[PDB]
């Protein structure tokens, strides 16, 4: 599975750019696909979403009406066309998969995005603690707090936990607040109730320090946390 | 052929058989003991049923 | 268990007359279209005679259309085949092959190599 | 052959007399002082549409929400029985299929048919597509049933008078079960997964032993072909349906017939059989386009499921007794309750 | 709407699957399926080849922009009463008979009768292919045949003078051909109820116009289906 | 005076109403989805509306006002043309079925029938609103300039429907006659002749006589008015006999 992105660079304000992402290694035509941002030193931020078959498109209210997203299945590539670039669009862009059916785990694979530099009723998620210095072997618990209740009527609690290691792209750990993503050690766990969730790590080891983010997928826009940099 | 059948009948003809009364009693006991967990026999209220 | 036995045959010279019986037990006799088949030495199974549930419909195989006659008795659970004026082409083993499903007119593979509801066979020789 | 046929008949008579000596009372009389269930009426909660040709098999998932259905146009479809969504639609290589099975874990699905091959498809894959992971071959006749044991063990029943215990990792039979003299039409796994029963076209059922490969017992009560078989929830009984227009209940411990469920009006042939969670309701499809529901302890019919306009092929109760889905030859599935 | 942000995507995926199913339905309707039967000596392999441990074989051929798939079983046992139920939505059943060999003619007649009177094949219409015509003609004109040995009723059969189309053939073979066809048609019309029709033919080994008789009989079958739909027949 | 004719009209309307209602019941949401069944369903609905209007008007004729008759008239003359259009469409579809047998079965749109059905419905109501406006209030053209053209258009459309049905039946009969033998074509002949004669002699007269004698100003006779009642009775008989023929000789 590969998701390599092209584009980025320095652009004067008022210009335009086109960013591409060439999927190679999976069935690109059956995955909904998102573009997600990240400021040079701030947290993650959702940008745009295009469904499977191009039948549903959503944009973030920050860039709504100014960005455009469009896929191409026979060529296996997905484009974001952006115009009138301000000074707050300077960021690193990642392209993310997601497939939706009963029992799937959206936000499986994150690409390694590109850097671009220039010259209301949303659900706010709060991650109070921002630094947890701890040695290996201890049991740690990170807390995330939601604005409103994330538990839908069908019983699913839409909370996602992502880990960004130093110098690497994020990767999914927990989806829907309880389930464990395929390919991660069993020591990670997630629990909690509406408006108050926690992620527990038992027997902390190396290759685990980084920044932990919580996301909600109850309704668009998708809002991230602020991050808790676990150090040694 | 004609030897496997006889050997199999010899192998099958010597087993211990319980009565039919014990079989009926055990079937009735299981059915009566688990008689309050199947929605098809005793319908559940509509607040629970997902269909 | 279904079982069919045809202990009715013997040894007669050409021009004589025989009669084959068939004792059936293990199933309701009145809903099945019983048959009568035969296998010759060196040849495969072939169909000989037919009879319906109550006896209204009968059928033969041409080579015996004028000689043999097939009847049944549902009260005694028996099937009979009266065979007379035997030719030297009739020395064979006869089977009381039944019919797979009840309440049907069609019924398949009555003369198969390994059929389930079929008797042991009776050998008749003419010389 | 001279005296072997006589000794076999003597042994059969001995077995029959031994079975007769252990039958002092009938289940009809012991279960006489039991309150009947009255009338069980069910209504179509959901109707699943989307198949082009007749439906030949179905299997409920282990979570009581997902199910798989196989059709004669060469398609498997994995539904969502709560919202009637189509989770998966898998096209097949051979369009003549008569069986399908869901893995207990939920990672794999299996389908077989008239090409004498059992195909194992991997559902939970990367790349987000269902691809065939194994093609078990080695049967010399059409494949009529298949049931998973683990994610690496599957029992198949074919029309060449054989059953087989396979090994999906290496892809070759580890055991062969022989002894039937006709096409084998159905099998039902034991709850503990150590035994299984199999009904064949020679009007007989056989209780096997998975690990050894022997034939533990043989039951012969029917008088025509056997189309469906199912285990009692206890695991010490099983019900069989035939072209006899009758259904029967057999005991593994008493080793003889217990009860026959029949009616003079019915003259068609049973096509499918399933039990309720408690074992108080026996469900049986039929050739006259509608199912039936029998009180398994008193042999009186107490419900009819008439919603199909063609022959009913498949039928299966879910694990917790929530619903009952019946497939049929007009390409429509119907989830009752 | 009372749906989450993900159940909507599930519904959209289901709708895409339904659109693909509609395309597959169109493709499945445009094609016609035939079932090919016959014994080992019938020469049905020659008919298979004339159209330019696996348990079934399928061949594809098209005529006048109409696509036909023909199926024949290859590795199943000889019981046939359980895998013949699968072929009850087919367009036609091609039946091949070897008419030169009278020793096995009664077996072929029994096969045809059993196929015709089937409970699930009660709407499918057979396309009889009386094969090996040159062999029958040679064996009849060369003598030493004596068809009356196996069929006693042939000693008092006269050709149907009204319908005697033949392009310069000996009158003795015509009686035999029409006797055999009369036997098969008598079996066909003994109990048909007017729902399916047998279409007899006369074929050789080197015959080339075998892919057009199938098309003509299939067109007639479809026309009869339409007539029955509109309550005209 | 003639009142027995009105009583027979009421009786025929009752039997046609119950026949259409039961046909709608058996063909509501199942038992077939052919093009023929969809056409029969739409025809039965139109005939049910027409017979309801006819029954209410006939009951009003005995004792009961003009306003309710004004309400009744347009829906009646809307359902009438809906039913005639459905009959012509059924005849054209059967002729096309026999003419090209493979196209009707293999290469035919599944929903096309339903599509054209609703189109026919729309056309009928269009004429209805035209009949209300271009003659009634918007132009006050009771006789001057516009209602003449509207009635000429109505008569031309009725003649077109008649000729379409007759031509389709004749083409089907010719194709079957010139075709092959070995079929019992007696049922085909009797069915085609029965449907054609019933349609002609029980559907055409009412509309033709109304929209001709209404404009023709030589109406001075008591023998020129009993044709009105006889045509009403014939149209009621047509609407009652539409479902019985098709559905009951189909699913007998
Ligand atoms: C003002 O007549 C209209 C006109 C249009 C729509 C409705 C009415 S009406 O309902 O009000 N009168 C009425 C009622 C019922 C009948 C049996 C006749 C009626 O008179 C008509 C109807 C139709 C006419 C026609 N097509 N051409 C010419 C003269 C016409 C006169």
């Amino acid at each position: 599975v590969q998701l390599v992105e092209s584009g980025g660079g320095l652009v004067q304000p008022g210009g335009s750019r086109k960013l591409s992402c060439s999927a190679s290694g999976f069935a690109f035509s059956s995955f909904g696909m998102h573009w997600v941002r990240q400021a040079p030193e701030k947290g993650l931020e959702w940008v745009a979403y295009i469904s499977s078959g191009s039948g549903t498109i959503y944009y973030a209210d920050t860039v709504k009406g100014r960005f455009t997203i469009s896929r191409d299945d026979p060529k296996n590539t997905l484009f974001l066309q952006m115009t009138s670039l301000r000074s707050e669009d300077t960021a690193m862009y990642y392209c993310v998969r997601s497939i939706y059916y009963y029992g799937s785990s959206p936000f499986d694979f994150w690409g390694q995005g590109t850097t671009l530099t220039v010259s209301g009723s949303d659900i706010v998620m709060t991650q109070a603690t921002s630094s947890v210095p701890v040695t290996p072997g201890e049991s740690v618990s990170i807390s995330c707090r939601s604005s409103k209740s994330l538990l839908h009527s069908n019983g699913n609690t839409y909370l996602y936990w992502f880990l960004q290691r130093p110098g690497q792209s994020p990767q999914l750990l927990i989806y829907r607040m309880s389930n464990l993503a395929s390919g991660v050690p069993d020591r990670f766990s997630g629990s909690g109730s509406g408006t108050a969730f926690t992620l527990t790590i038992s027997r902390l080891e190396a290759e685990d320090v980084g920044v932990y983010y919580c996301m909600q997928h109850l309704e668009y826009p998708l809002t991230f946390g602020a991050g808790t940099k676990l150090e040694l | 052929q004609a030897r496997k059948l006889v050997e199999q009948l010899k192998m099958e003809a010597n087993i211990d058989r319980i009565k039919v009364s014990k079989a009926a009693a055990d079937l009735m006991a299981y059915c009566e003991a688990h008689a309050k967990e199947d929605p098809l026999l005793t319908p559940v209220p509509a607040s629970e049923n997902p269909f | 268990q279904v079982q069919l036995q045809e202990s009715g045959g013997g040894l007669v010279q050409p021009g004589g007359s025989l009669r084959l019986s068939c004792a059936a037990s293990g199933f309701t006799f009145s809903n099945y279209k019983m048959n009568w088949v035969r296998q010759a030495p060196g040849k495969g199974l072939e169909w000989v005679s037919d009879i319906s549930q109550s006896g209204a419909s009968i059928s033969y195989t041409g080579s015996v259309k004028g000689r043999f006659t097939i009847s049944r008795d549902n009260a005694k659970n028996t099937l009979y085949l009266q065979m007379n004026s035997l030719k030297p082409e009739d020395t064979a083993v006869y089977y009381c092959a039944r019919c797979p499903a009840p309440f049907t007119r069609d019924c398949f593979d009555v003369t198969s190599t390994t059929y389930a509801y079929r008797g042991q066979g009776t050998q008749v020789t003419v010389s | 052959l001279d005296q072997l046929r006589q000794e076999a008949e003597q042994l059969k008579n001995q077995i029959r007399d031994a079975r007769k000596a252990c039958a002092d009372a009938t289940l009809s009389q012991i279960t006489n002082n039991i309150d009947p269930v009255g009338r069980i009426q069910m209504r179509t909660r959901r109707t699943l549409r989307g198949h082009l040709a007749k439906i030949y098999a179905m299997h409920w998932g282990t979570d009581s929400r997902l199910l798989v259905s196989a059709s004669q146009d060469g398609k498997l479809i994995i539904w969502d029985s709560y919202t009637t969504n189509k989770v998966h639609a898998i096209p097949l290589r051979s369009s003549w299929v008569m069986t399908c099975a869901y893995a207990p874990s939920g990672n794999y699905v299996a389908c077989g048919g008239l090409d004498n091959i059992c195909s194992i498809y991997n559902l939970k894959t990367r790349e987000g597509n269902v691809r065939v992971s194994r093609e078990l071959a080695g049967h010399t006749g059409y494949l009529s049933c298949c049931r998973f044991l683990d994610d690496n063990q599957i029992v198949t029943s074919s029309g060449d008078t054989t059953c087989a215990l396979w090994d999906i990792e290496t892809g070759q039979q580890t055991t062969t079960f022989t002894g039937h003299t006709g096409d084998v039409m159905s099998l039902s796994l034991a709850p503990d997964t150590r035994l299984f029963v199999s009904g064949a076209c020679d009007a007989s059922a056989k209780l096997w032993d998975v690990r050894e490969g022997m034939c533990r017992q043989t039951f012969t009560g029917h008088e025509s072909d056997i189309n469906a078989i199912c285990f009692f929830p206890n695991g010490n009984a099983f019900a069989t349906g035939s072209d006899d227009a009758t259904c029967r209940l057999f005991d593994l411990r008493a080793d003889q017939e217990l009860m026959t469920y029949s009616h003079d009006n019915i003259i068609c042939g049973i096509t499918s059989v399933s039990f309720s969670k408690s074992g108080r309701l026996l469900l049986a499809g039929y050739d006259d386009f509608n199912c039936n529901v029998w009180d398994a302890l008193k042999a009186d019919r107490a419900g009819v499921l008439a919603g199909h306009d063609n022959r009913v092929s498949c039928l299966g109760v879910t694990d917790d007794g929530m619903a009952v889905a019946t497939g049929s030859w007009d390409s429509f599935l119907k989830i009752w309750n | 709407c009372t749906l989450s942000a993900e159940d909507k995507a599930a519904v959209e995926r289901s709708k895409m699957i339904e659109k693909q199913l509609q395309k597959d339905k169109q493709v499945y309707r445009r094609t016609l399926r035939l079932l090919l039967l016959g014994a080992d000596n019938s020469g049905k392999s020659t008919i298979v080849k004339q159209m330019r441990t696996s348990g079934i074989f399928e061949t594809k051929f098209q005529v006048d922009k109409v696509n036909f798939h023909m199926f024949d079983v290859g590795a199943q046992r000889d019981e046939r009463r359980k895998w013949i139920q699968c072929f009850n939505d087919v367009t036609a059943i091609i039946f091949v008979v070897d008419s030169s060999d009278y020793n096995r003619l009664q077996e072929a007649l029994n096969d045809f009768k059993s196929i015709w009177n089937n409970r699930w094949l009660r709407t499918i219409s057979v396309i009889l292919f009386l094969n090996k015509q040159d062999l029958l003609a040679e064996k009849v004109l060369a003598g030493k045949s004596k068809i009356e040995d196996y069929f006693p009723e042939f000693a008092r059969y006269t050709t149907p003078e009204d319908a005697t189309p033949e392009p310069g053939e000996d009158p003795r073979v015509t009686r035999a051909k029409y006797f055999i066809r009369k036997e098969f048609v008598d079996i066909s019309t003994a109990s048909g109820d007017g729902r399916h029709i047998c279409y007899p033919h006369f074929t050789c080994s080197v015959d080339t116009e075998n892919a057009r008789r199938i098309f003509n009989d299939c067109k007639d079958i479809i026309l009869q289906m339409n007539l029955r739909e509109y309550n005209l027949v | 005076q003639t009142l027995s004719l009105t009583v027979l009209t009421c009786i025929v309307s009752l039997v046609g109403l119950t026949g259409n209602a039961v046909v709608l019941w058996l063909l509501g949401c199942r038992m077939r989805r052919n093009a023929f069944s969809i056409y029969i369903l739409n025809l039965a609905a139109a005939d049910f509306l027409f017979l309801s209007g006819r029954l209410i008007y006939s009951l009003l004729s005995f004792i009961s006002p003009h306003t309710i008759s004004k309400i009744l008239y347009p829906v009646m003359m809307f359902s009438y043309f809906a039913g005639l259009s459905f009959l012509s469409a059924v005849s054209t579809e059967r002729c096309l079925s026999v003419l090209w047998p493979i196209w009707y079965r293999c290469h035919r749109p599944t929903h096309l029938s339903a599509v054209v059905c609703v189109l026919l419905w729309a056309l009928s109501l269009l004429r209805s609103i035209l009949e209300w406006m271009l003659c009634g209030f918007l132009f006050s053209g009771a006789d001057s300039a516009w209602c003449q053209t509207s009635d000429f258009i109505t008569v031309a459309w009725l003649i077109f429907l008649c000729v379409v049905l007759c031509g389709s039946s004749l083409v089907l009969l010719i194709r079957i006659l010139c075709g092959s033998r070995k079929i019992p074509l007696t049922r085909l002949y009797v069915t085609i002749l029965l449907t054609v004669l019933v349609f002609l002699l029980c559907g055409l007269p009412f509309g033709i006589q109304f929209f001709l004698f209404l404009w023709i100003h030589v109406d001075r006779e008591v023998l020129f008015c009993h044709v009105h009642l006889v045509s009403i009775f014939l149209s009621a008989l047509n609407s009652s006999a539409n479902p019985i023929i098709y559905f009951f000789v189909g699913s007998f």
